[PDB]
C-alpha cells in the first residue's frame, strides 16, 4: 500500500544548528510534498510546499528539496521556535493525502544519566487484588532508555507500561516512569522486584531493587 | 483540467 | 478570525454513530476543498477524508469507507463528518482542514483546533489514589524521590497538586496511559531533600472532574 516514512524518527540539534530530514514517500501525483509542523498538545500548521513559489510568510530558513519519491527539509540556524514535531505529506490520483509518520525535533543539551527509584506497591493496593511496581528514571537526556523488569532475576515482558514527560522547559531533561501490574497471587509468588535501566549516561546498568515486605 | 482532490481548476 | 472550529467530540460506544462538524468562518468556504485528518493519542497524523468545494466526489482512506461520510453544507459554511458504526481504533482528535486551490498537491493550509473523540465502553469513575512512599533506603544529606498512583480512572483528566500546590520544584505529574481495561493511570512524583521525609509532610491533591472525585493522600515513609 501507499507508504510514506521520515528518517530519523528524531533528532536532537542546539539553537543555531542545521537540520535535515528526509520524506521516502510512495509516488504521488505530482512529485512536489508538503511539511507541516506541530508543538505538543497544539494543531497541526502547514510549514511548507515545495510546490509554492509566492514568497509567503515563511521565514524562508526552510527548505525542501526533492522530487519523486524522496525528498528533505533542511532547517538552517535552528530557533527555540523550531523545536517541534514536522510530518510530511503526499497528495494521490484515488485521491488521497498521506503524511508520514513525524520526526520529533528536540532540543540537544549535555548528556544526563537518570536518577533511577523503585517503589514497591501499597498494603492499600494490594488488599484490593493488584500489585502496581513503579520505576522512576528521573531528569535525563537524551530521550533513549531502556527499562528492563526482572522478578526473581526473571526478565519481564508483556506486563508493563512507559511514560514520558515533554521536555522540561527549564533543564532540558525527560522523565520516565515503567509500571509493573500483577496480579495480588503473582506478586506474592516472588521475593526480588528489580528495574534495571541503560542509557547514554550509563556505561554500565543500573538496577534499583526491593524484596517483598522488607 | 480538475484536480481530483478539491475538484478546483488546474 | 480566519478559522476553522470542530465540534461534536466527545465519549461515545463501539458500535455506536457519531456526528463531528465542523464551522468556517472568516473565507469563501465553498471555493474550498476540505478534509478531515485525524491523531490517535500519541500517534502521528492520519488523513481519512476529502471532498470538493461543491460537496460532491466524498473520497477515504481504505480503513475507514463505508463507516465515515463526509458531507458539507455550503450555505451554512460547515462541513460534516458522519461515523455509523465507531469502533475502538477511532479514538482521536479529529481536525477540519482546508485545501489550498491553487496548488496541485493537496496542500492543507488552515486547520481547527480539532475535537477528541474517545471510544470506550467504560463507565465514568474516579481514581484510586496510592502513596509511592520514599524508600527507606534514601540516603539522609542527599535526595529522595516519592509520589502518588493515580489509577483506574475515566474519562481523562486528572490534576494532581502536592501539599496544595507549596511543592511545585521537582514535580513530574506524567501523561496517563489507557490501561488494558479501558481504564486510565498515571504517576506523580516529586524529588525532596531527604532530611525532609521525618520532618515535613507530603500531601499529592488529586482532583477527577467528571465524576466530581477529589482525594489529599498523605504520602509517608512506611513502616
Amino acid at each position: 500500500d501507499i507508504q510514506v516514512t521520515q528518517s530519523p524518527s528524531s533528532l536532537s540539534a542546539f539553537v543555531g544548528d542545521r537540520v535535515t530530514i528526509t520524506c521516502r514517500a510512495s509516488q504521488g501525483l505530482t512529485s512536489f510534498i508538503n511539511w507541516y509542523q506541530q508543538k505538543p498538545g497544539r494543531a497541526p500548521k502547514l510549514l511548507i510546499s515545495s510546490a509554492s513559489s509566492l514568497q509567503r510568510g515563511v521565514p524562508s530558513r526552510f527548505t525542501a528539496s526533492g522530487s519523486g519519491t524522496h525528498f528533505t527539509l533542511t532547517i538552517s540556524s535552528l530557533q527555540p521556535e523550531d523545536f517541534a514535531t514536522y510530518y510530511c505529506q503526499q497528495s494521490y490520483g484515488t485521491p488521497a493525502l498521506a503524511f508520514g509518520g513525524g520526526t520529533k525535533v528536540d532540543i540537544k543539551r549535555t548528556v544526563a544519566a537518570p536518577s533511577v527509584f523503585i517503589f514497591p506497591p501499597s498494603d492499600e493496593q494490594l488488599k484490593s487484588g493488584t500489585a502496581s511496581v513503579v520505576c522512576l528514571l528521573n531528569n535525563f537526556y537524551p530521550r533513549e532508555a531502556k527499562v528492563q523488569w526482572k522478578v526473581d532475576n526473571a526478565l519481564q515482558s508483556g506486563n508493563s507500561q512507559e511514560s514520558v514527560t515533554e521536555q522540561d522547559s527549564k533543564d532540558s531533561t525527560y522523565s520516565l516512569s515503567s509500571t509493573l501490574t500483577l496480579s495480588k497471587a503473582d506478586y506474592e509468588k516472588h521475593k526480588v522486584y528489580a528495574c534495571e535501566v541503560t542509557h547514554q549516561g550509563l556505561s554500565s546498568p543500573v538496577t534499583k531493587s526491593f524484596n517483598r515486605g522488607e | 483540467s480538475t484536480k481530483p482532490s478539491d475538484g478546483n481548476s488546474t | 478570525q480566519v478559522q476553522l472550529v470542530e465540534s461534536g467530540g466527545g465519549v461515545a460506544q463501539p458500535g455506536r454513530s457519531l456526528r463531528l462538524s465542523c464551522a468556517a468562518s472568516g473565507f469563501s468556504f465553498s471555493r474550498h476543498g476540505m478534509h478531515w485528518v485525524r491523531q490517535a493519542p500519541g500517534k502521528g497524523l492520519e488523513w481519512v477524508a476529502g471532498i470538493w468545494f461543491d460537496g460532491t466526489n466524498d473520497y477515504y482512506t481504505d480503513s475507514v469507507k463505508g463507516r465515515f461520510t463526509i458531507s458539507r453544507d455550503n450555505s451554512r459554511s460547515t462541513l460534516y463528518l458522519d461515523i455509523n458504526s465507531l469502533r475502538a481504533e477511532d479514538t482521536a482528535v479529529y481536525y477540519c482542514a482546508r485545501e489550498d486551490p491553487h496548488l496541485l498537491i493537496a496542500t492543507l493550509d488552515l486547520w481547527g483546533l480539532g475535537t477528541l473523540v474517545t471510544v470506550s465502553s467504560a463507565s465514568t469513575k474516579g481514581p484510586s489514589v496510592f502513596p509511592l512512599a520514599p524508600s527507606s533506603k534514601s540516603t539522609s544529606g542527599g535526595t529522595a524521590a516519592l509520589g502518588c498512583l493515580v489509577k483506574d480512572y475515566f474519562p481523562e483528566p486528572v490534576t494532581v497538586s502536592w501539599n496544595s500546590g507549596a511543592l511545585t520544584s521537582g514535580v513530574h505529574t506524567f501523561p496517563a496511559v489507557l490501561q488494558s481495561s479501558g481504564l486510565y493511570s498515571l504517576s506523580s512524583v516529586v524529588t525532596v531533600p531527604s532530611s525532609s521525609l521525618g520532618t515535613q509532610t507530603y500531601i499529592c491533591n488529586v482532583n477527577h472532574k467528571p465524576s466530581n472525585t477529589k482525594v489529599d493522600k498523605r504520602v509517608e515513609p512506611k513502616s
